[PDB]
């Protein structure tokens, strides 16, 4: 019963390097294998066939090469629209088995997440609880510091956040931070501030608002 | 073709793969071009294809991927299966199609000689274990005969015959099989590639001491001349 | 051209049963073997199983096996998942997939997916709340609700550049919210309705919420 090894399980790169993804049979598949690519939000594809046959449409920065067991995926020069999960599949006999997958990533030039916060909806404060949101838009690198203030004390454990999966033309990612709280809770404050961080501010970006804007 | 090995563009330009269209257009069967309009190929090939209006023979073609929508290919007028033949184990196994038009032959597909053996060449497309599936870079094997006399011996209840000729390894391994059935066993003597048989019938494939035979093209070159007219 | 369109998903008790299918269009259905292949909740690719072209030769992961049955019918172009003894993992998006061209197996066509949600906790449908205001940025909170997946468009598809829909978070309580948002031009405030459009299959709830600063 026949188990792919797939490698690495991430990686980042610049746009125009040599991406290299590795996939290993447990044994001998001769050429049955075929490679899919699977963007964010939409079903997988088929790419490569047969080891290295490339189907119709794929365009020729893609390729593939080995057979027997060991198996090489490239991408000559990477696009910002090759953002996805690749996955080997061998074709050899039931059941059929996927690699892991090899989630790839693109660097990118720093750029600063431009920073919004909403107050909570007047319709949500009379169904008594009180939501606030930050929004971080579009930045890089995915990494980004969001801490919550009432009337300048840190917040801890109130408050969850989601990233969005990296922009296929742009490579930026966007975030949005959610502070939740009771009508009660919130009542009892006034200055509600977001305090973001990132390597691409020259300093932490407070964003705020008083109750009754 | 089990055992063998990719083949190459330009390589083999008398093999083609026939298609049929109906109800879904694949891979049928290999052919040997021997002349503007003649394409010849095994009978049991037909079984069931009742008019030619549903065939394409596809020439200058090495991955089956290469046949897209727009591609060239050549229809067929007639088929014209031996008038004797009735079962592939009972030999007469030699089919030829008339096509629409002629080849405008170039370098990758050019006909192939007939004869009157040592350098013999196997070509074909042929099936694999899942989902009933074509390979689908052109293969090639080279193997060598075993006399009508030994093949006899390897087949105690069925009759080889003089218009028969047999042919795999003794180890077994490499063969032609359905889907390489009517493709050529094609051989290279004095420098010069004769047709000598076609990919016809067998049990199992490659399996050792079991060899392939192969309708025995040297006895029919009269019955093909009678129509390369 | 080739499309397949599957159904049948949703949610479902554990022990349960569900029937899935696929709507093969724009091909001869009759000549192409055939596989669900499933993607568990982040993720992986997993086969199920597979059918060839006419229903005969069936076969199947050992994970679903005696449990699960493929089947097809041909005088309707439709494929089938008849799946038992559902468990959790079995949740995942089921993609209905045709099994490659004449020369080589793989999946050449997917459709669109269907999502099974094999837990015995209730529906819930979300309430849609506004986040309102060179350029401006404006949003839906989709909260409260289970299981996933909550869809979200604007202005009925007609707005897409701009538009982040953040992937789900699941709260304290037990039940997801998210946030979809939208970036656009400030001179459009006065001018454009900006409606977002919020469907959560698994309670019938199609809700669509217009969006004004304040």
């Amino acid at each position: 019963d026949i188990q792919m090894t797939q490698s690495p399980s991430s990686l980042s790169a610049s746009v125009g390097d040599r991406v290299t993804i590795t996939c290993q049979a447990s044994q001998d598949i001769s050429n049955y294998l075929n490679w899919y690519q699977q963007k964010p939000g939409k079903a997988p594809k088929l790419l490569i066939y047969d080891a290295s046959n490339l189907e119709t449409g794929v365009p020729s920065r893609f390729s593939g090469s080995g057979s027997g067991t060991d198996f090489t995926f490239t991408i000559s020069s990477l696009q910002p629209e090759d953002i996805a999960t690749y996955y080997c599949q061998q074709a050899n006999s039931f059941p059929v088995t996927f690699g892991g997958g090899t989630k790839v990533e693109i660097k990118r030039t720093v750029a600063a997440p431009s920073v919004f916060i909403f107050p909570p909806s007047d319709e949500q404060l009379k169904s008594g609880t009180a939501s606030v949101v930050c929004l971080l838009n579009n930045f890089y690198s995915r990494e980004a510091k969001v801490q919550w203030k009432v009337d300048n004390a840190l917040q801890s454990g109130n408050s969850q956040e989601s990233v969005t999966e990296q922009d296929s033309k742009d490579s930026t990612y966007s975030l949005s931070s959610t502070l939740t709280l009771s009508k009660a809770d919130y009542e009892k404050h006034k200055v509600y501030a977001c305090e973001v961080t990132h390597q691409g501010l020259s300093s932490p970006v407070t964003k705020s608002f008083n109750r009754g804007e | 073709i089990v055992g063998g090995t990719a083949s190459v563009r330009g390589e083999w330009p008398w093999q083609v793969t026939l298609h049929t269209t109906s109800p879904t257009q694949r891979h049928l069967c290999g052919g040997s071009i021997i002349g503007n309009q003649w394409i010849l190929t095994a009978a049991h090939c037909f079984y069931g294809v009742e008019s030619p209006k549903i065939l394409r023979v596809y020439s200058g073609i090495l991955n089956q991927s290469e046949i897209k929508e727009d591609t060239s290919f050549f229809g067929v007028q007639e088929i014209i299966i031996h008038d004797q033949y009735k079962m592939a184990e009972s030999g007469y196994d030699i089919a030829l199609l008339k096509l629409e038009t002629t080849v405008n032959y170039t370098d990758s597909q050019r006909p192939i000689s007939l004869p009157s053996y040592t350098d013999c060449w196997v070509t074909g497309w042929g099936y694999r274990k899942l989902r009933d599936k074509i390979q689908n870079t052109l293969q090639k094997a080279k193997i060598p005969l075993v006399t009508n006399e030994e093949c006899q011996k390897r087949y105690r209840g069925h009759k080889i015959t003089h218009k028969m000729i047999c042919a795999g390894y003794r180890e077994g391994g490499k063969d032609a099989c359905k889907g390489d059935s009517g493709g050529p066993l094609s051989c290279k003597h004095n420098e010069v590639w004769h047709l000598v048989g076609i990919t016809s019938w067998g049990e199992g494939c490659a399996q050792r001491e079991r060899p392939g035979v192969y309708t025995n093209v040297v006895e029919y070159v009269d019955w093909i001349l009678e129509k390369t007219q | 051209e080739v499309q397949l369109l599957e159904s049948g998903g949703g949610l479902v008790q554990p022990g349960g049963s569900l029937r899935l299918s696929c709507a093969a269009s724009g091909f001869t259905f009759s000549q192409y073997g055939m596989d669900w292949v499933r993607q568990a909740p982040g993720k992986g690719l997993e086969w199920v199983s597979g059918i060839g072209p006419s229903g005969g030769s069936t076969v199947y992961a050992d994970s679903v096996k005696g449990r699960f049955t493929i089947s097809r019918d041909n005088s309707k172009n439709t494929l089938y998942l008849q799946m038992n003894s559902l468990r959790a993992e079995d949740t995942a998006v089921y993609y209905c997939t045709r099994g490659g061209p004449y020369y080589y197996y793989g999946m050449d066509v997917w459709g669109q997916g269907t999502t099974v949600t094999v837990s015995s906790a209730s529906t819930k449908g979300p309430s849609v709340f506004p986040l309102a205001p060179g350029t401006a940025a404006l949003g839906c909170l989709v909260k409260d609700y289970f299981p996933e997946p909550v869809t979200v468009s604007w202005n009925s598809g007609a707005l897409t550049s701009g538009v982040h829909t953040f992937p789900a978070v699941l709260q304290s309580s037990g039940l997801y919210s998210l946030s979809s948002v939208v970036t656009v031009p400030s001179s459009s405030l006065g001018t454009q309705t900006y409606i977002c459009n919020v469907n959560h299959k698994p309670s019938n709830t199609k809700v669509d919420k217009k969006v004004e600063p304040k």
